[PDB]
C-alpha cells in the first residue's frame, strides 16, 4: 500500500489570509491590528478561527496569538482531485520578518489546537528566530520519528501562533518586536497520496 | 554655486553679428568627461536628445526626450498633421506634436515632427519667446543616429535658426571620417561614421528671411 | 563608523570603536546587502522558500519593514546568475550568460521585468563567467563609458565586448598592452579599478612583494605597468586580500592590502594625494595666477559630524556618495 | 495651481504630487547672510540678511508621470543690520 | 506527443499541459552504440525561468503517461520553486527506494508537465505566473549500461 | 600515445579523441621513491575550460585504454558539465564500491577522452562547442602506499 | 629540532625540509594543569600561504619522527592544496580509523615538513613555488583528558 | 570580532554543580570563538 507521494511546499501569508477574509468575517490588516493589540492589551481582531487575540488562560494572558483554520486556507484547491484524495502535512516551518535588537531572540509557539491521534509533542513547534524555523535544532526528514504536525490533513483544523510576552501594558519583552513585525509566513510541506 | 563644481568660461572671439549671431563659449566644468574640446571642456552646442539617464533608450514611441537645457520633455499637446513649414514644402505629411519641459523656466515651445510618410526623416523645432525658431536634426550631418540603422536618431543637433528681424544662421557639421587613423583604430571599431562635429557656421545673410535657412535641407553657398 | 581623526582641520579619517547595531533586520540567513532600487539606501535582500523581499536602511539607521517585491526571477538564485547593468540604467539587472545569448531580467526597481532571451548579432561570441580558470571574465568599465563592458583578461591580452544595452553586446575588441607569463598567470591576482579616476579602469596584477599596474589608455589598450614595491617585511599570498576605496576622501581610491596570518596588518598605498585631471592652475601671463584645491564631500560631512559631536546634533547624511567638490582657491597678483 | 487663469493656493493631494512640488524648488537660494569676520562685539551679527520665498505653479498634469511645474521666487526680504 | 493543451480530465480543464516525446528528444544519439544498449532515466529535475510574487509558489506536476510498471508514485513529480527542484524535500540518491521516473528508457513514452489553475479568464493563479515563463527546462539524469 | 585523432570504430568516426599516456605524465617523480613504491589512482575528475552556457552540456567519455582486473564499469567516466566532473551524480569516496579508475597504477596505460558528434562537416552536435575548448584538465587523486 | 635543511636520504637531497619541536612550542602551558595532564594531538592540518597558478599544486609531506608508536601510515600526511589540508581526501572524525599523528603528545617530539624537487639548481618545481611561500601554518587539533 | 582568522582563544566554560554530569560534560573548550562548542564537530544526532 505504500507509494511515493508528491511533495509540495506551500507558502502561506497570514496577512493575505486576514486581509482576504469574507467581509462578514471581519477582514483586517495584520500589521495594523498587531500594533493596536500590543499597545493596548486584551483586545481582538477577526472572527471564528481566523483571528488575533490574547490567550484566555492566566498563564497565557500576556501572550498574543494569531490563528488560522486550514478550511479557510483552501490549500486543497491548488491541485486537482486526480492526483489523490489524501493530502497531509509532513512538516511546518515558520518565518517572522521583524527587525530585532542587537541580540534579541524571537519566542513563539505554533500549535495545533485540534490535537487528536497525533503523537505526543508533535502538536507543537517552537520558534527561536524564524528564517524558515523549526521545532527541532536539526531537521531531518529521515529522523525516524514523526515530525511536528506530521499527518495532519491539510483540509481542517486550526493552527495558533503564540507570542508569550506581547502585552505592552505588562512591559512584555516581545511587545516592540511585534509592533515591528510585518507579517507571519508559514511554510507548509505536505504530501499528496 | 549649489553643487560645488569648478568652472571657467572662455568666449569665442566672434565679433560679427547683426543683433543675432551663433555666439558660443568654451566652458570648463569639473566632473565633465572627455569632449571634442578635451577633458573637462565643451561648448555644449544646442541639441535635442533622448534621455539616457535610464539606460539605452528605445527608438520606438515610449521614449523620453530632453529639451535643449537638458530637461525632461513632456508632451504638451495633441498631434496635428502638416505638410509645409513656413510655406516650404517638406515633401511629405508629418505629424507634429508639441512638448514642454517638466520644469519650466523659459516658456519656449518645442515641436516634434514625425513623418507620416515612410522614407522621410523627422525633426525638432524650438519656438523661442524672443520670436526665434530653431531647427534641430533635420538632415544627416546634424543627426546622431545608429550607423547600422540610421533611422534611430539619438540626437538632433542644431542645424538652422531664424530671428524675427530677418537674420538667419546655418550650422554645418562634419561627420567622423576614418582617414589617417591607424589600422587597429579603424579595424576594431568599424563604426561607419558615428559622432558629428561642428565644422562651420554660416551667418550674416545677403538676403533677409523669416524662414529657416536650412530651407528644404539644401547646403549653403 | 567613519569619523574625522582629530580636530576639524585634521584631514585623516578614522573609525570609531565598533558598536553592535541597535537594530538589525531578522532573516539574515539567506540574504545579502545590495542597493536594488538605486535609492542610495542599501537593501537587505532576502530570498528562499518564498519570503522574497527586503529591508532598506534609512540615513538615520532606521530599517524599513519588510518589502515583499512583486517579481523575483526564479533564476535569481541560479548558480551562475550575475548582477550587472545590461540596461545602462544603473540599477543592476539579473543575467545569465551563455556564449551566444544572454537571459536578462531588467531591474524595474520594485522587482524584475519579464526575462528575455537576447541573441547576439553576427557571430559575436561572449566570454562565459567561470568558463576558463586561466582567464578573468568580469564586467568593468574598461572603456571609460560609464556603462560597464564585458571584459576577458588572459595572460596575453584583454578582450572587450561593449555593452549596447538590453543584453546586447558589440563585437570583441582588443585592448593590447597587458602581459604576464602564461603558466603563472592567475586571474585570482587580477583586480580592476579606476585608480586613475577619469573613468576607464586600470588593471592591477598582484605579485609577492609588488604590484603591477597597467594603466588603461581610455579603452585603447594599456600603458606599460607601473611596478610598485611593498615595504620591506610586507609580503602577499592567496590568503591575503586587496581592498580598494577612497577612505581618505581624496577623490581617488587607495589600495589596501589586508594580511591575516597570525596578526592582521593593513597597508594603504596612496597613489596620489589629489584627483588627477582636475584643473589646478591658471595663469594669464599678465600677472594673474590662479590655483584650485579640491576635497571630497564626504570630508565635509565628516566635519558636519564633528560639529554634531559635543552638540548632539545628529548629522544625518542625505548624500550617499563622495561627490568631489571645489574647496579652496587662490588668486595672486605677480606684480604687487 | 493655474486654475481659470489664477495663481490658486495648493495643498499637494498626495506624496507623489508633493515630491514633484519639492523637486521643482531645487537650487533655489532660500537665504543669504553677509557676515563680517573680526574681533569686535559686532562679529556676532550680519551686515545683511536676505530671505526668499519660493513657489511652484502647477500647469499641467495630464501626463501623470511628469506634472509640468513652474517655479520661481514669489517674495523676498532684505534686512540691513550693519552688524547692529 | 509534442504539444500544448488544456487537459481533458474532469478536473484538468483549466490545467495547461505541455507534452513531450522521449523518442523525439533524440538523446540516445548523443553517445555511440558501443557505450551500451541500455540507456535509462535515473532522475528528472525541473527548472522554470519565470517571475514569482512574494509568496507565490510554482504549482506543477510532471508525469509520465505510461503505467510501465514503475513502483507506485514514481510516475510523477511535483514542482514547488522551479529551481531544479527534483522530487523530494530532501534528495537522496541512496534513499533505497526508486526515484521518480527511475528505469524509464530515454527512448520512449510521453512526459507531460501540468499547470493547474493556468487558464486566465477562469481566475487562475499559475495563469499569471505563466505569462512570464520563457521555457521549461528539464534536467535528465540517465545512465548507460 | 600522445595525440589527437578521430576514432576508427564504426560509430566513432565523428568522435574526436584525445590520448595521453600515464607514463609520460611523470607523476611518479613528484615524490621520493622511499615514500612508497606503490602509487595507484583513487579517483579522476574532469575539467573542460570551455564556454558552455548555463543550460549547455558537454558530452564526453573518459576511458582507460587498457585492461586490468578492474571492476566492471571502472574503465570509464562520463563527463557532463566539465567542472571537476566525477563519474557519479553524487561523488562518494565512502560509497563502498570502487570508483572509476580506482587501483590503476599512476604510470601505466593511457587515457582517452572522446567527444562524440564532433566533426564539423558531419554537423556534429559538439562541432561548434569545441571551438571554445581551450584546454583539458585532469584532476587525479591518487594515493601512496 | 627547529631548523631548515635539505634531507639526507638518497632521494631527498633536493627536498627542502622544515622542522619544529613540540616541546619548544610549549602548547601545554597555554592551559592550566587543573584540566588534566594528558594532552594529545587529534589532527593536524596545513596551510601554506602562497601564490600559485590556476592549475598549480603544491607538494609536501608532513611527518613525525618517532613513528614507532603509531599505527601504520599515521606517521605522515600529504599536502597538495595548501589552503587547509587535512591530507585525507575526505575528513571524517567518525571515520573509524585513527587520524595521522593522532595520539602524539603535544609535549614532545619533532614534526617535519618536506618539499621534494625544491632545489632550483636541480630544476625542481617547489623550487619556484617556494619563493612565494610567506609562512607555514599548522593547525593543531588536540584534546585534553 | 575578538580573534583574526589564525588566532586562538584559550578559554574554559564550566558548570559549578558538576556532580550530576557524565565525566567531561562539566566543561567546554572554547577555542575558535565564533559560536563554537566543546567538540570539533557538533552533532545532536550522535549517541553521546
Amino acid at each position: 500500500r505504500d507509494k511515493r507521494a508528491l511533495e509540495v511546499e506551500r507558502t502561506v501569508s497570514l496577512a493575505e489570509v486576514y486581509a482576504g477574509l469574507p467581509k462578514d468575517n471581519g477582514p483586517f490588516s495584520l500589521a495594523q491590528e498587531i500594533d493596536k493589540l500590543v499597545s493596548q492589551g486584551s483586545g481582538s481582531a477577526g472572527s471564528g478561527n481566523n483571528n488575533l487575540a490574547f490567550g484566555a488562560g492566566t498563564d497565557t494572558k500576556t501572550s498574543l496569538q494569531a490563528s488560522v483554520s486550514f478550511a479557510d486556507l483552501k490549500i486543497r484547491e491548488d491541485y486537482p482531485a486526480s492526483l489523490g484524495k489524501i493530502r497531509r502535512i509532513k512538516q511546518i516551518s515558520v518565518t517572522l520578518p521583524a527587525l530585532l535588537g542587537p541580540y534579541q531572540d524571537v519566542q513563539a509557539i505554533l500549535s495545533y489546537g485540534d490535537k487528536a491521534g497525533l503523537a505526543n509533542g508533535c502538536e507543537a513547534l517552537a520558534v527561536s528566530h524564524g528564517m524558515n524555523d523549526s521545532g527541532q535544532f536539526q531537521l531531518d526528514f529521515n529522523d525516524g520519528k514523526f515530525l511536528p504536525f506530521e499527518g495532519i490533513a491539510i483540509d481542517q483544523g486550526t493552527l495558533t501562533l503564540s507570542f508569550p510576552n506581547a502585552s505592552m501594558p505588562e512591559k512584555g519583552k516581545q511587545a516592540t518586536m511585534l509592533k515591528t513585525l510585518n507579517d507571519i509566513i508559514l511554510h507548509i510541506r505536505y504530501t499528496i497520496k | 554655486g549649489p553643487d560645488g563644481m569648478a568652472a571657467l568660461s572662455l568666449p569665442l572671439p566672434i565679433s560679427a553679428g547683426r543683433g543675432y549671431a551663433p555666439a558660443f563659449t568654451l566652458n570648463y566644468n569639473s566632473g565633465a568627461g572627455n569632449s571634442p574640446f578635451g577633458l573637462g571642456w565643451d561648448c555644449n552646442v544646442m541639441t535635442i536628445r533622448r534621455r539616457t539617464h535610464f539606460g539605452v533608450p528605445h527608438y520606438d514611441e515610449t521614449d523620453t526626450f530632453l529639451g535643449p537645457e537638458g530637461e525632461v520633455l513632456v508632451v504638451a499637446d495633441q498631434p496635428r498633421d502638416e505638410s509645409t513649414l513656413q510655406g516650404i514644402n517638406l515633401g511629405a505629411t508629418f505629424t507634429v506634436t508639441g512638448y514642454r519641459s517638466r520644469l519650466e523656466s523659459h516658456f519656449s515651445r518645442l515641436e516634434y515632427w514625425q513623418p507620416k510618410t515612410t522614407g522621410k526623416t523627422d525633426f525638432w523645432l524650438i519656438y523661442s519667446p524672443d520670436g526665434q525658431v530653431h531647427l534641430l536634426g533635420k538632415s544627416p550631418q546634424a543627426r546622431i543616429s545608429n550607423p547600422s540603422q540610421t533611422t534611430q536618431t539619438a540626437q538632433w543637433l542644431l542645424e538652422a535658426s531664424v530671428s524675427s528681424r530677418g537674420e538667419q544662421i546655418y550650422y554645418q557639421y562634419r561627420a567622423e571620417d576614418d582617414t589617417g587613423c591607424e589600422a587597429d583604430e579603424i579595424t576594431h571599431h568599424l563604426q561607419a561614421t558615428a559622432q558629428r562635429y561642428l565644422h562651420i557656421v554660416y551667418y550674416g545673410n545677403r538676403t533677409a528671411s523669416e524662414t529657416l535657412p536650412g530651407l528644404d535641407g539644401s547646403a549653403p553657398s | 563608523s567613519a569619523q574625522r581623526l582629530g580636530e576639524i582641520g585634521s584631514d585623516a579619517v578614522t573609525w570609531e570603536k565598533m558598536q553592535p547595531l541597535s537594530v538589525i533586520p531578522s532573516l539574515q540567513s539567506n540574504a545579502s546587502l545590495v542597493d536594488i532600487n538605486g535609492d542610495g539606501q542599501l537593501d537587505w535582500v532576502i530570498t528562499g522558500p518564498g519570503l522574497r523581499g527586503y529591508h532598506s536602511q534609512r540615513p538615520d539607521g532606521s530599517w524599513t519593514r519588510f518589502t515583499p517585491l512583486n517579481a523575483l526571477p526564479v533564476e535569481y538564485t541560479h548558480p551562475r546568475a550575475q548582477l550587472a547593468d545590461l540596461m545602462g540604467a544603473g540599477l543592476s539587472d539579473l543575467v545569465l550568460i551563455g556564449p551566444k545569448s544572454v537571459r536578462l531580467y531588467a531591474n524595474t526597481r520594485d522587482g524584475f521585468a519579464k526575462g528575455k532571451d537576447v541573441v547576439q548579432s553576427g557571430d559575436i561570441t561572449l566570454p562565459v563567467p567561470g568558463a576558463d580558470p586561466r582567464k578573468l571574465v568580469a564586467f568593468s568599465d574598461v572603456l571609460g563609458s560609464g556603462q560597464a563592458h564585458l571584459v576577458e583578461v588572459s595572460a596575453t591580452k584583454v578582450t572587450c565586448w561593449p555593452n549596447l544595452g538590453r543584453g546586447r553586446f558589440g563585437q570583441p575588441i582588443t585592448l593590447p598592452g597587458f602581459s604576464q607569463p602564461a603558466t603563472e598567470f592567475n586571474p585570482a591576482q587580477v583586480y580592476l579599478a579606476d585608480l586613475d579616476g577619469s573613468g576607464p579602469t586600470d588593471l592591477i596584477y598582484v605579485h609577492t612583494n609588488r604590484l603591477d599596474i597597467f594603466l588603461n589608455k581610455s579603452g585603447n589598450g594599456f600603458a606599460e605597468p607601473v611596478t610598485l614595491r611593498f615595504p620591506e617585511g610586507l609580503r602577499f599570498d592567496h590568503t591575503c586580500q586587496l581592498q580598494m576605496a577612497d577612505v581618505q576622501g581624496l577623490g581617488v581610491a587607495s589600495l589596501i592590502l589586508s594580511v591575516p596570518h597570525m596578526s592582521p596588518h593593513h597597508w594603504r598605498c596612496d597613489l596620489t594625494n589629489m584627483k588627477p585631471w582636475l584643473l589646478n592652475e591658471m595663469n594669464n601671463n599678465m600677472g594673474v595666477h590662479h590655483t584650485l584645491r579640491y576635497r571630497s564631500s564626504s570630508q565635509f560631512w565628516l566635519d558636519e559630524k564633528a560639529a554634531a559631536l559635543t552638540t548632539g546634533q545628529t548629522p544625518v547624511c542625505y548624500l550617499p556618495f563622495p561627490i568631489h567638490t571645489l574647496w579652496q582657491t587662490e588668486t595672486e597678483d605677480e606684480i604687487s | 495651481t493655474w486654475q481659470d487663469n489664477k495663481d490658486v493656493p495648493l495643498t499637494p493631494e498626495d506624496d507623489n504630487s508633493r515630491y514633484w512640488f519639492n523637486r521643482a524648488l531645487k537650487g533655489q537660494l532660500l537665504r543669504s547672510e553677509l557676515y563680517g569676520l573680526d574681533d569686535s562685539t559686532n562679529k556676532h551679527v550680519p551686515y545683511t540678511v536676505t530671505e526668499f520665498r519660493s513657489q511652484v505653479r502647477r500647469l499641467q498634469h495630464t501626463d501623470s508621470r511628469y506634472p509640468v511645474l513652474w517655479s520661481s521666487v514669489v517674495e523676498s526680504r532684505n534686512y540691513h543690520y550693519e552688524r547692529i
